[PDB]
């Protein structure tokens, strides 16, 4: 899964 | 009430094109897909929108005309007066409900729509006001315009942050997963504002630099910003929203510095990518002493396996990337040394020039 | 048994991009996605098809190789191929089911279809054989592919008649409305014979003339047809059916000759089709002593009206035309002067270039 | 309409 910044 | 102008092709046609920009969606209003011309005192202004953005293109008038307003196809239009021979006197005028088209023994007959139907960007007043060169401006926009985000919900993300701070401009673009951030010197003591340009709006705006040497004069509004180049003003609504703090998304202590030339770092993500998921682009990184490994694979079980000699000290780790994300990066850098400041296999990784500050990529992994 | 080479990249890549020249439609058979590779005494051959035709490149291997065969995916091994750095030694190999591209410390792991399940096309003899420059071969292409018909139900039109006849070889492309026959001398006694090429074959062959030297060898069977350029050899089947006669097609005897400059016409035409029917594209021609008028009117009524001073002496009249299909013929001759030889207004019009013979086009009017 | 040539 892509992680995200915030 | 009788609009007429002669001018010459080459005083149209840059500026047909320039003012055809906003142009090009699927049919709505039907004078959205029409210039508006404007006969007035000595100018011709042209204009093209979208409702969200314009561009007004003025034309000064030497030879005998009339004034008054009309719309016309913008596409027809820009194809008659390109289609002309070089050097070709461009007579217009209205007949009717008809605009007319003739130079030499060539007349084009087109359909108009009034110039009162015209939408015309509300009135507003400015409260920032600066000039920089051109130049400045293609480099804040080119170095982080790929990281803006494309139909996010949250809509102030499909949009750029121009950010004005004491003597500096800075842009900063965001979706999420990846963030670009670039600040340039403009010479000249600067309010602190943030507005949030349409990803349309910056499109138009990089557009409109022409390359040469006029300088680019922005004005911001509360809702509105306008940019003035030569003859060319584009003016944009803003979007409204809070962009996030980039302060808050550099990572705050890099305790694992890596530093590769740009191109073979790049020429190897690319070829990495060629056998990385089509849709989820997944890349691992193994950053060992003085190495970078890059490995993909993808579900027919194709696997790629890059090997770099980097420089690198810190400790063994292994993080997960989208390859798209990286290769963005590497491709807007172009530069000759790149440096990878990272943490741990979860955080965010900092990309930048070796060389220069100016600019700062911010890429989170994935769980991979 | 295991396959392998080691090729320089400069000596895979043309070649990798040739044979995967007729690749691309929609995904039927999996190994049509794919490039054959064979490795056969000295030899590596790669074989790309579609079924309808194939392109086979013979790459000579200096380098140290076992003999066999397999098929990997033609884009990603082109892409790993055109990826690696100028120079790069491309090392492949055959590993169980997986074929290993190695260069370098990049590693790559394609999956592979076996390459008994490879399409080749059925043995043929062929009838007749000649040898002629490329330069010939693109000037009989490039004068006429764009009469030939897309997807008409008449399946021999949606091809281009290839004729030797004498000394001559001979393109006719046509669609029923337009017609265009180019005659080139090739310098050798042939055989009268005439075959059908796939438009899609039509496409391949002018894409293997490199603009160099080496000529091209045609070799044509009852069925197929082959081409060899270099290490290139272009295989497809041909086309059934009866082709017209262009003899029968040619206006009998034009009463009426005009003759306009090549690049006024074109650009007459040009700016009158932005006002014609964007869907039937019909323009009026008014002939008259020394004088062409083109007129154009669409369902807007907006209407277009262009006047050239042009040699004519015959009788007054009115024919209209497809614009495309006239444009068409005015960018394919590119000379100075034109000539249009007309007989009334419902009679095909033929048009050439004012120097030349060598190539003859034919259009029919629409009743406008 | 386009007229045909045969
Ligand atoms: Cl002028
Ligand atoms: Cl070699």
């Amino acid at each position: 899964r892509q992680a995200x910044l915030f | 009430s009788h609009m007429k102008f002669t001018v010459e092709r080459e005083h149209l046609l840059k500026p047909l094109q320039q003012v055809s920009g906003p142009l090009g969606g699927r049919p709505t209003l039907p004078i959205l897909g029409n210039l508006l011309l404007q006969v007035a005192d000595g100018t011709l202004s042209l204009t093209g929108t979208d409702l969200e953005m314009e561009m007004v293109a003025r034309v000064a008038l030497v030879q005998p005309h009339e004034p008054g307003a009309t719309t016309v196809p913008a596409r027809k239009f820009f194809d008659i007066c390109r289609g002309l021979p070089e050097g070709a006197e461009i007579a217009v005028q209205l007949e009717g409900e008809r605009m007319l088209v003739r130079s030499g023994r060539s007349r084009f007959s087109l359909s108009t729509l009034p110039a009162a139907d015209f939408p015309n960007l509300d009135d507003w007043q400015s409260e920032v006001e600066f000039t920089l060169p051109q130049a400045t401006m293609k480099r804040l926009i080119e170095a982080t315009q790929f990281s803006m985000a494309h139909q996010d919900v949250r809509y102030y993300l499909n949009g750029m942050l121009f950010e004005t701070e004491g003597e500096e401009l800075r842009t900063v673009a965001t979706d999420g997963h990846r963030l670009a951030v670039c600040s340039m010197p403009i010479g000249q003591s600067l309010p602190s504002h943030s507005v949030i340009v349409p990803r349309k709006g910056v499109i138009e705006l990089m557009r409109m630099l022409d390359g040469g040497d006029n300088p680019l004069r922005v004005q911001i509004g509360s809702n509105n910003i306008r940019a003035h180049v030569g003859d060319f003003i584009f003016t944009s609504k803003l979007v409204d929203g809070r962009f996030p703090d980039y302060r808050r998304v550099l990572p705050k202590n890099p305790d694992k510095h890596l530093e590769a030339g740009c191109d073979l770092l790049k020429q190897a993500f690319a070829r990495a990518a060629i056998l990385s998921n089509e849709k989820f682009r997944g890349v691992r990184l193994y950053v060992s002493e003085n190495q970078l490994k890059i490995t993909a694979n993808n579900p027919e079980q194709e696997e790629a396996e890059e090997i770099l000699d980097v420089t690198y000290s810190g400790a063994e780790m292994e993080i997960g990337f989208n390859v798209s994300y990286v290769l963005d990066v590497l491709n807007a850098l172009k530069c000759e040394n790149v440096r990878m400041m990272l943490t741990d296999s979860v955080s965010s990784v900092q990309i930048e020039d070796a060389a220069s500050q100016s600019a700062a990529y911010v890429v989170m992994p994935m769980r991979l």
